[PDB]
């Protein structure tokens, strides 16, 4: 069950947004990542 | 100098992708001593 986020540094599915903050859950670190569609994406493999 | 949880070492690393200023700070030792 999901994922949105990821902590840039502590590696750790996050999931949050707005009166949220921007922080963390067990390294308290600022910087994070979107983490990747599900909707499936197709390649040439030219 | 934080938005809010305060006063951080701060690494090369972060500051690029934060926008920071890899900056330290400057202390001096100060004399009050009366004298007009
Ligand atoms: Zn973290």
């Amino acid at each position: 069950a999901t994922l949105k986020y990821i902590c840039a540094e502590c590696s750790s599915k996050l999931s949050l947004s707005r009166t949220d903050a921007v922080r963390c859950k067990d390294c308290g670190h600022r910087i994070l990542l979107k983490a990747r569609t599900k909707r499936l994406v197709q390649f040439e493999a030219r | 100098n934080e938005s809010d949880g305060v006063t951080h070492a701060l690494y090369p690393q972060e500051a690029r992708l934060r926008n920071l200023t890899y900056s330290s700070g400057l202390f001096v030792d100060v004399k009050k001593r009366t004298y007009e």
